[PDB]
């Protein structure tokens, strides 16, 4: 469905920073806190070597 | 879990799995499921046989057949869309025939056969579970299924017109609550100027129709007036998604309608050399092969933005308890056919002469707009009345009648195109007449034509001035478009205003030298030269009252309810037409904390600004008193004692229905909003007694504030954005001039 493939393009841009085109910081680290979407897609990330020993 | 309600959602639902069952056993469904080798089987074996049957137009039908299925899945639209397997077998608008080119039942059966593979490969893993070690609950859940199927087509096969229109495999499906999703021309949303809408894309259209720039815009989660969302709330039936009689949409969202015969027919050679666009135009085919209306499409990646809910369990249950409610309110209409019968036969019987006062409906009837719409008649209404007054036949009052179609003197437009106003005669009356009852400060405000209210204050206590003045006004006019919706001309109103508000007027001055008079006699207790002039006093300024208009409601006590009650003396500023300079007075003895607090004000309702609001209401209705008993007699000749029955039976108290919401919360206007609804239901149980022929034809001819939704998207009136205490708006241009419904039945269920 070409749909299923827009609505996760339109989510990228958000927070990539295109759709809204600073205050854009905050607002970002605002929504970092409180989606249960973003969050999980972030926990799987890899931890930077320079924060290995904050064990976080 | 929730991602299998969702996957049989889309394959019991949205491929119309219930027509296998004419042919196919529910054992050898389930195992079509389970095998995708069977699919694939079936399929090279019914084209063959269609191959034979099509012959030469073999290339035609297969390609429409599947366009129909992408659509059926996807939501993709093509061009020249064909909704449904009777549509395809005529090959409408392609090539012209005498008959169907093949079986309707073969090209049904491969139609959903040709969706069911369009299915996602992880969706159709899920169904070949079930239908393995469920089959005790798989079966059940098709079985409900061909019985929804078979109530829509019952009603689909009655006319003609609808049976082309129809959609294939249509299933309801239920938004989010709070958000809403709107198309509007981005000229005219520049400056309304809200806060609350974005703009998430634009509207390309199509090649064939040329418009203005417009666009999509999407409002996040708050809340909303009630009964403006979540439920369907049109007034005609429903049969496959579209309107019973005429083939509109109804079941879906659509950005607008062309429905004129000029425009229509230069569309049409338009689009032979063809079209372009990511919105085509869907068009509307009559019962010969011909175009009437033509339609505009919504991108379907706009519709992920509404976060729709496709459970299956849920959508089935509120599919049939929509159903339930559809043929109640077609009962209620034949019911009211056999009321209208019998009026008809006593006057005949009491008299021969009796016959020259009634209009056949089902006859020959000269005015061609009132002709096409009776043709549109729903069929099932049609025959029942025809079974009891004879084959086309049908007869009603001439006088009863005329106060049914009184609208059409001050409306112009269509309904159905979604552009039905005021003519431009009555606006210029009706402005006139609230410049009159009102401050001429609070009518520039409130009643600026180009700009909104929101755009006129700067300061904090202003705000609470201007929400409160909004009350009164939106009751005032309230109660004037309703008056000229029931058949009162608009004539009556414009001369009879100015001259009961100075009656009202003087009789408070008048009552103010009398009821302090009561003092002065008691205090004259002595000569009789004090008493003389008293008792002279009161005898004269008693028989000016006699001689006025108003005298009978004084005498019943409606009028003096609230005049006997109390009086003030910034009171007089409501008499004189200082309405928003009244307000003012008022908001100045709030404490300076509350005044200064702009819109954040919890007003409450131990004050004298809330008290002083409900003095203004009960004194709007006042005039309505007036001129509702004067039409009753004037022009109506019934006796007195007739007239004060009916008006006692369409108004309130008010101080009886006190709010009940939560603190801290603003609810000033959301308590006003109920009060009106619930006078709403009352005056339309007294229109069923007092005019069983409006009530029919409210339903039948298209008007003004008498049909529910289009498909369009939803357009707010004064009473639904008042009770959400919003300020970007005016009662004088645009929106904001629009008055909610008058239909019977729809009001007293919704």
């Amino acid at each position: 469905n070409p749909a299923d493939r827009y609505y996760a393009q339109q989510k990228y841009d958000t927070i990539s920073g295109a759709n809204l085109v600073t205050s854009l910081l905050p607002t970002f680290l605002g929504l970092a806190m409180v989606n249960e979407e973003l969050r999980s897609i972030i926990k799987e990330m890899p931890v930077p070597k320079a924060d290995k020993k904050l064990g976080n | 879990t929730d991602t299998e309600w969702s996957a049989m959602h889309t394959g019991l639902g949205k491929t119309d799995l219930a027509v296998l069952r004419e042919t196919m056993s529910m054992a050898e469904i389930r195992d079509l499921l389970s095998s995708s080798k069977k699919v694939k089987d079936e399929i090279s074996t019914l084209e063959k046989e269609i191959q034979n049957q099509a012959g030469r137009n073999w290339n035609l039908v297969q390609k429409k057949s599947k366009q129909l299925a992408q659509y059926m899945i996807m939501g993709e639209v093509g061009n020249n869309l064909l909704r449904n397997a009777h549509a395809i077998s005529r090959l409408l608008g392609e090539r012209i025939t005498n008959g169907p080119v093949a079986d309707v039942a073969a090209i049904d059966k491969l139609i959903t056969l040709y969706s069911l593979e369009l299915m996602n490969k992880s969706d159709r893993d899920l169904l070949s579970e079930l239908a393995q070690s469920e089959v005790e609950g798989m079966e059940f859940s098709i079985a409900y299924m061909v019985g929804q199927r078979t109530e829509e087509m019952r009603k689909a096969k009655g006319d003609n017109r609808t049976l082309l229109n129809h959609f294939k495999g249509y299933i309801p499906v239920e938004n989010q609550q709070g958000v809403n999703l709107i198309i509007a021309d981005d000229k005219e949303f520049a400056k309304l100027n809200s806060q609350s809408f974005t703009r998430i894309g634009t509207y390309q259209g199509s090649t064939g129709f040329r418009t203005g720039s417009k666009g999509y815009y999407f409002s996040p989660v708050a809340a909303r007036a009630p009964y403006s969302q979540g439920i369907l709330q049109n007034v005609r039936n429903t049969a496959g998604g579209v309107d019973i009689g005429t083939g509109f949409t109804l079941g879906t969202m659509v950005a607008g309608r062309i429905t004129d015969k000029p425009t229509v027919e230069r569309i049409t050679k338009a689009l032979a050399k063809g079209e372009r666009g990511r919105e085509p135009l869907m068009p509307i085919y009559n019962s010969k092969g011909q175009v009437v209306a033509y339609e505009q499409s919504v991108d379907p990646n706009m519709l992920k933005h509404l976060n729709q809910d496709n459970h299956f369990a849920k959508m089935v249950g509120v599919w049939r308890g929509r159903q339930v409610e559809e043929a109640k309110a077609q009962r209620f209409n034949d019911i009211l056919i056999e009321q209208l019968h019998a009026m008809y036969e006593k006057d005949i019987k009491d008299s021969s002469a009796n016959k020259s006062q009634y209009v056949n409906l089902l006859g020959k009837i000269d005015d061609p707009v009132l002709a096409d719409a009776i043709n549109l008649m729903n069929i099932e209404t049609r025959h029942k009345a025809e079974e009891l007054f004879g084959k086309d036949e049908l007869w009603v009052r001439r006088d009863m009648l005329n106060d049914a179609l009184g609208y059409r003197a001050a409306s112009i437009g269509d309904v159905w195109t979604g552009n039905s106003r005021w003519s431009p005669s009555t606006l210029d009356t009706v402005k006139k007449m609230f410049l009159g009852a009102f401050g001429n400060k609070a009518y520039h405000v409130v009643m600026n034509a180009e700009n909104t209210i929101q755009n006129l204050v700067k300061d904090a206590k202003t705000v609470i001035v201007v929400k409160a003045v909004v009350v009164p006004a939106v009751n005032f006019l309230a109660n004037i478009y309703q008056m000229i919706g029931r058949g009162v001309p608009v004539k009556d109103i414009a001369v009879n205003i100015p001259r009961k508000t100075s009656e009202i007027n003087q009789y408070i001055k008048s009552r103010l030298r009398q009821i302090d008079a009561e003092a002065e006699l008691r205090a004259a207790e002595g000569n009789p030269n004090l008493v003389r002039k008293l008792k002279t006093e009161i005898q004269s300024i008693t028989d000016s009252h006699r001689r006025m208009s108003i005298w009978p409601l004084i005498e019943a006590g409606e009028f003096s309810s609230i005049a006997d009650a109390g009086i003030s003396r910034d009171d007089l500023l409501v008499a004189e037409g200082k309405i928003h300079e009244y307000m003012e007075k008022l908001a100045n003895k709030l404490p300076e904390k509350v005044r200064n607090a702009g819109r954040y004000a919890l007003i409450a309702k131990d004050t004298a600004l809330f008290q002083g609001i409900q003095k203004t209401v009960e004194y709007s209705d006042f005039i309505a008193k007036a001129i509702i008993y004067d039409d009753l007699v004037k022009r109506k000749k019934k006796s007195s004692s007739e007239a004060l029955g009916q008006v006692t039976e369409e108004f309130i108290n008010y101080d009886r229905l006190p709010g009940r919401f939560r603190g801290y919360m603003e609810s000033m206007g959301l308590m006003w909003f109920y009060n009106f609804k619930i006078r709403s239901i009352k005056v339309a149980m007294s229109m069923i007694r007092n005019n069983p022929v409006h009530s029919l034809i409210a339903t039948v001819v298209p008007a003004p504030t008498m049909f529910g939704n289009v498909g369009l998207p939803i357009q707010d009136n004064m009473l639904t954005m008042l009770a959400e205490g919003r300020l970007d708006y005016s009662l004088g241009f645009g929106q904001g001039l629009r008055a909610p419904t008058l239909n019977p039945w729809f009001n007293l269920t919704h």
